[PDB]
RNA sequence: CUGAUAACUUACAGGACGCUUUGGCUUCAUUGCUUUUCAGGUGAACUGCCGAGUAGGUAG
């Protein structure tokens, strides 16, 4: 028995990463005052490239949901007509099961990144032998993936510009209640908890 | 004038400039890049090279050869303005000598400017350029930010009397030759960006390469270091920056031409007054304003050759 | 004269020049191109320029600085090669002394003894060391041989008993005409042409191949093909070992080996041996028919030039220059029958 | 005589020379040609002298140096090639002892009675000795022989019980008779020539094997078409394996082997057995009918030459160098019927 | 006699002839035919000869040696094929019994009683090993088996209970008449022409295909088109699988397979059964109403061989001959009207 | 007799036999033929004799020779093809009953009781067999079934409540008249032709379809046109495919199918149904008006036929055979007019 | 507002029989396609930790 309320970035010329960026960043700052690991992320209408123009946020108790969209951020943007939010609609037991998980392997095959797992494995050969030679690796030749589709998050406690990529897989339409993250997540290392879209 | 059938043939033949990676053993690699395409959910190939972990240096290699193709045309159709255009090379070549856009073709190799991009966020690099016919010893230049800057630093006693002159009876001496192998080794930092020279594809970033031991390795073009080494013209109306020597004096990355068909300072309006030219170079004094600032330009143009027909 | 089937075989047959580059392992692969599309800037003179005034503002700062794309064929050496091998076939044969069709036995009969009269008077010497000093110099690779550091042409005879005639480094040495006239390699295959032009059923066939040392990643420029009118610049291309490669042109390398005509009135360089002595770069013609010294303005005089060939001594500045000329012209070509 | 209805059909049916590059490695590929684009000069003499003087000033000095481009056909050998294989089969057979048509059963009695004659006093061994030796001196490959190093001729006769009959390289070894009339080879198969055209029913299937050693990719001529009436010299080609190669002709190498004439007027070349001894190269034909020793002026007094075959002995000067071109053109024949 | 409306069907239906290529992989494709322009020289008697003089001065010795081009259809065995296969059917019918039309009851019955007395006295075992001699010995091949090296026959006749009657190379093994009286082939195929003339509504149904071995790309001859009045030989064709085909005709396969008329004057060789025993070759047509030997003089005195076919013993010379004419003139038969 | 106008129409209306090559994939072509000329020899006897003597002195020996040529049609199976399909339908009516025109009301109900009267005493069995045992023998293809090696005939009637009629080769199986009588629809379709002649507005249509398996390229025989006044032998044809192809004609497989007159005077062979019973293989016409037994001599006799058609009993040689064949011209028959 | 005002052409059909177009053939000499060329990532997707790990995970 799960809730959503909706929220639209209406004024129809708007980067939808630039503002999922900041929702998800203030969902990442909502839950650390209180550790709470429950709520999903749910893109709705997320097409080929560019990620729709709302987002639904689909819950546990909803105690939660609620008190999610009282963080004087969502209130403080609502005196200019930028968002338009909906009345806590139950989910239809008719509904498709994606998963939204960050992959984060997609940065590393980028240089920057193969630079930091190189360095990392000639730190730890101290599990002793022969010292490595730095000299025996190849960016392949055609490193190919699909979609990732990425978003604009930048860190807190550093001024790194990290940036976190989520995709669209789908399967088993129940599991766990739930076990999520401080970035919402259907990721967390041991359940891949589907989102009722 | 424009005789129909007028080619000139280039004196200065660049090559690709092949890159490579030194390790700390002394052993060299050609450096290898990857392409990324991304297959969006039901083409678009995006290439990067970067300097890959723990290498000492890169070594960029190539060759330029100086020749005396621009003494006589490679079809001229009429020979009436054939003897005017000997005459007038000449001319030049007595009365202002060979100095100017020797030294001018020669800092612009000798600093590393064919380099383009490579040389940004570097720690210092060297350049050691193999003469032939030559008698003696390799002429090396190094660390290229803090010694060598200006004219006056390229000048010093030991390398640069030999190397200007040698490019002088290569251009005076018909069937004169120079050919210069020039290399330079890039000190760049921990995973540093390589900028190669990037492919045409009509409508992104798709480098050229060519295969070195049997493995792709990108090339920084030919026409690509050779319009780098001919980054010379700065006698055009006023002066803020040296461009390509091409006929309307065209900038690339700013989409305007100065030297315009209209101004009068462009290769076509000043080769036909050449009889006029044969004129003030006879008796002295050449003002180098209107006459040396428009004949370096003439001869810069000659060596860039083919075709000005019709 | 010129009796409306007149046909001549050519004498001189060379080859392709098929390119190979070897490599420090002494092994040998096909020179392989490829067709690159590169930006050149707009500098065509009819491009800011009607006839031969100004435009209308369609030739303005913004439209001469779109850069218009060619696509060309790009050849050059691969890095770490250790030179480049071009390789060719030429044959010397006796098919200038009978006409292939005659139509007349009054035109015959006298050119069989103007050949013989020309034989046996000043014989094939001159000739012989001209089509000589073109195949052992290397006039035959055309461009490759400005921005070269040294090319040595080794070259196989037959019929011969004994070693090969090699020449080294073609830039210092082998300058002159007297610096090939030295001891094993001039007096015994200048003979054996004169021996293959003189004799019926007369043959000599040369292999020649030819080491060039060019610079690092340098350029290499083969023949190009016609197309009859993107794609400018495409090379004439032949396949070896599967593999496509540029091949320097059979009929290219046969104008290279008959560069050897400066007997037009003055003097400036040697032609290619024509009718009417056609330069390509002055695209003007010396011996242009109003001059009198083209081809069937001297044929026709042939009984003239047998009465010259009667007695001592050929006049060494209008008739040896002109019969040189008019031999050269029964080497090569066929047909003048109009 | 001549009545109206009267065909003789040929004794000898020669085929197609198929055309096949063998490599080092004992494996064979269909020689393939290239239809090549071309640049040559303003060469013509009607192009600068019209009838019979000079041309108005259309035709000046830079008119003459525009070159005028050909497109032709090019046929050579593949670079690292070992040698030209060339296989072509000639059957004779006993197709001259009787007339296809006659019409008249007075004139079958002569042609009959003369081929009878011809055989029982002066035999088979000249004609026969005179078409094998075209056969085994390789006359069918015409100008590729010129300009080529050696060249071996193996030939399977059939009905045979031994050794294919290997004639080895064919400049130095045989040149004249009496260096193919030696020891092993040659008397065997000169009767089975003999044998077929002498008996009824009588047949000799001769397969021939060629192999040319031709010098670094040298260019094949094989033969053109004609095209009744730009593209000049396309060749005549067969599909092999689905790969178009060039053939040599099959009426070309019947015209090769049958080069026998030397009995005409004064004597200096082979001619092709005709009836007005058309000399191809030379325009004006031998044994023109004005002369009276052409086929009709011969054949028109046949009733002479049955006197002549019965008296011991014959002359050979005007009675057996005629009967020899009589049977010559019997063998060729078809129609001669007026 | 002749009553005016007198016309008999045929009794033997042979089919089109089908060639074929088999490659070594034991695949089929069909023999496919080009049209080549060659150049001949002027041959024609009647170029230089006027009647019987020599002609105006334009056939001089210059304009007689003039090419010119005629145009043929070439067909030959392509290059790498195994064998051709040569395919047809043949039915044997017995429509000779009743004529088509009689018009009157009184030749009726005389014709219907002469073919039962000639059934019952002197049977069909002559005529049909006649006709069957040449359907198994590839006569119906006509030019093709002269100049080849081996051709098997393989024939499947209908009705029948066992294996194919095979005739292997018929060159050296069936050769005369008794060669051809094989123990296990022979005796039953000769039985199913005898009981298919014989007996009403009489069937044999005979289709038989010929390999021919031919040398290296030898001409195949098939039939030639008749063009009613420059193209000599074009050839009769038919569409297989989309590609037109050489055929060797219909009604020539029939006229091949009926040359059994030997029984004439003298006796030369078989001759096409006609009612004037016309010989094509000698253009004199043997059995000439003159004589009083042909058809309608023998058919005319019908009623004189019921007679002689009533009592012993028919001599045979005069009666059988003339009984084996008539009734091989009804086989083929049609149309007696006047 | 013979009132100078009386007309009748078809009973049996028989269309063109559409012939069609089929492959072994099973893909049917159109048959097509073409003009192919050829040379003959001089076998004419005009040539060389004039009546019944000698010829003048122009048919010489080598005037005997000199081979004259023709321009005929070819038609053949192409090579490779699997067999011939050879479709057409027939159509039995009841138009016999009552003439067509008449003019006269008194030989007009003589011939609808004479035609009653045959109706109820004699049955349509005889007539209505001979006629369906030459529709399903491919007797309508002529001479396409000699030098053949076998012919299937499928036959789909028409009205029909079940499966399609059936004949398997018919060389060895369907030879007699008992071996029609075998087991199935034999029974069913000589019925309702009883019923297409007996009901008035019956009607039976049968829509036929032969296999034909000739040797290999075999010469096929389609109808020539007439050409009245140089092509000799040329085929009638029709458009299919928008390509042309050989028939073999509408009223040459009606005279195929009405084959049944065997009763003239003695018997040798079934003729076509005419009035004086013209035969074509010999040229003279059994059964005309001077032996009294034609069409014209039987009719005028009609009120005769129909006193023995009413008592006790029609003797089966002279009446009832007269009576068969007064039947079979009235089917085919119109007009009678004179004039 | 028409050379106006009205108009049933019908019935039946067997083109068939026979055929040899073929003989001969030389397309071939001559040939230079050439001259000159910038495709363009402002900085920008970082640093760890677990893994024996060019396997894969994950924080910020």
């Amino acid at each position: 028995k799960w809730y959503y309320k909706t929220i639209t970035f209406l004024p129809e010329l708007c980067n939808n990463e630039s503002l999922a960026a900041k929702c998800l960043r203030v969902l990442h700052g909502f839950n650390y005052q209180y550790e709470t690991r429950n709520i999903g992320v749910s893109f709705p209408l997320w097409c080929d490239a560019t990620v729709g123009k709302k987002i639904s946020f689909v819950s546990k108790n909803k105690i939660e949901l609620d008190l999610l969209l009282k963080q004087h951020y969502f209130v403080q943007m609502e005196q200019l007509q930028y968002f338009h939010i909906s009345n806590t609609v139950l989910v239809p037991e008719d509904c498709t099961y994606v998963s939204f998980r960050r992959c984060q392997s997609i940065d590393k095959l980028t240089a920057a990144g193969l630079a930091r797992k190189i360095r990392r494995l000639e730190k730890r050969a101290l599990s002793r032998g022969e010292a490595f030679d730095p000299s025996s690796f190849a960016q392949k030749e055609h490193t190919a993936i699909a979609h990732y589709h990425s978003l604009g998050e930048s860190s807190k406690q550093t001024n790194r510009n990290f940036r976190l990529n989520i995709r669209m897989l789908s399967e088993q339409p129940r599991e766990g209640n739930s076990i999520f993250s401080s970035y919402g997540l259907a990721n967390s290392e041991n359940s891949f908890q589907p989102v009722p879209l | 004038k424009l005789p129909t059938n007028l080619a000139y043939e280039r004196s200065i033949d660049p090559s690709d400039v092949c890159f490579f990676v030194v390790w700390p053993d002394d052993r060299k690699t050609p450096l290898t890049y990857n392409s990324r395409t991304l297959l969006g959910q039901m083409p678009h190939q995006v290439d990067f090279c970067h300097v890959p972990y723990g290498a000492s240096h890169i070594e960029c290699s190539f060759s330029v050869s100086f020749s005396s193709e621009l003494r006589q045309p490679y079809k001229c159709n009429s020979s009436k303005v054939k003897q005017t255009l000997v005459q007038l090379v000449e001319l030049y070549e007595t009365k202002i000598g060979w100095t100017e856009l020797a030294t001018r073709y020669l800092m612009n190799i000798c600093n590393g400017k064919w380099l383009w991009k490579n040389t940004r966020k570097a720690y210092c690099w060297n350049i050691v350029l193999t003469p032939w016919p030559w008698n003696g010893e390799k002429v090396g230049f190094e660390d290229i930010r803090t010694n060598y800057t200006s004219r006056q630093d390229f000048k010093n006693n030991k390398n640069w009397s030999a190397i200007v002159e040698m490019i002088k009876t290569a251009f005076s001496s018909t069937d004169g030759l120079a050919i210069f192998e020039v290399r330079a080794t890039l000190h760049l930092p921990t995973n540093a960006m390589v900028r190669p020279s990037q492919v045409f594809t009509e409508k992104s970033r798709v480098f050229q390469s060519t295969t070195i031991d049997g493995e792709r390795s990108p090339i920084l073009g030919a026409f690509k270091t050779g319009a780098a080494i001919a980054t010379i013209d700065d006698w055009y109306p006023e002066a803020t920056e040296p461009l390509r020597v091409g006929r309307f004096g065209v900038h690339r990355e700013d989409v305007t031409c100065y030297r315009h068909p209209s101004t009068g300072k462009d290769f076509f309006s000043i080769l036909q007054q050449a009889e006029h030219y044969i004129e003030v170079l006879s008796a002295n004094k050449t003002p180098a304003q209107e006459t040396i600032n428009d004949m370096h330009f003439l001869m810069a143009n000659l060596i860039k050759g083919g075709m000005f027909q019709h």
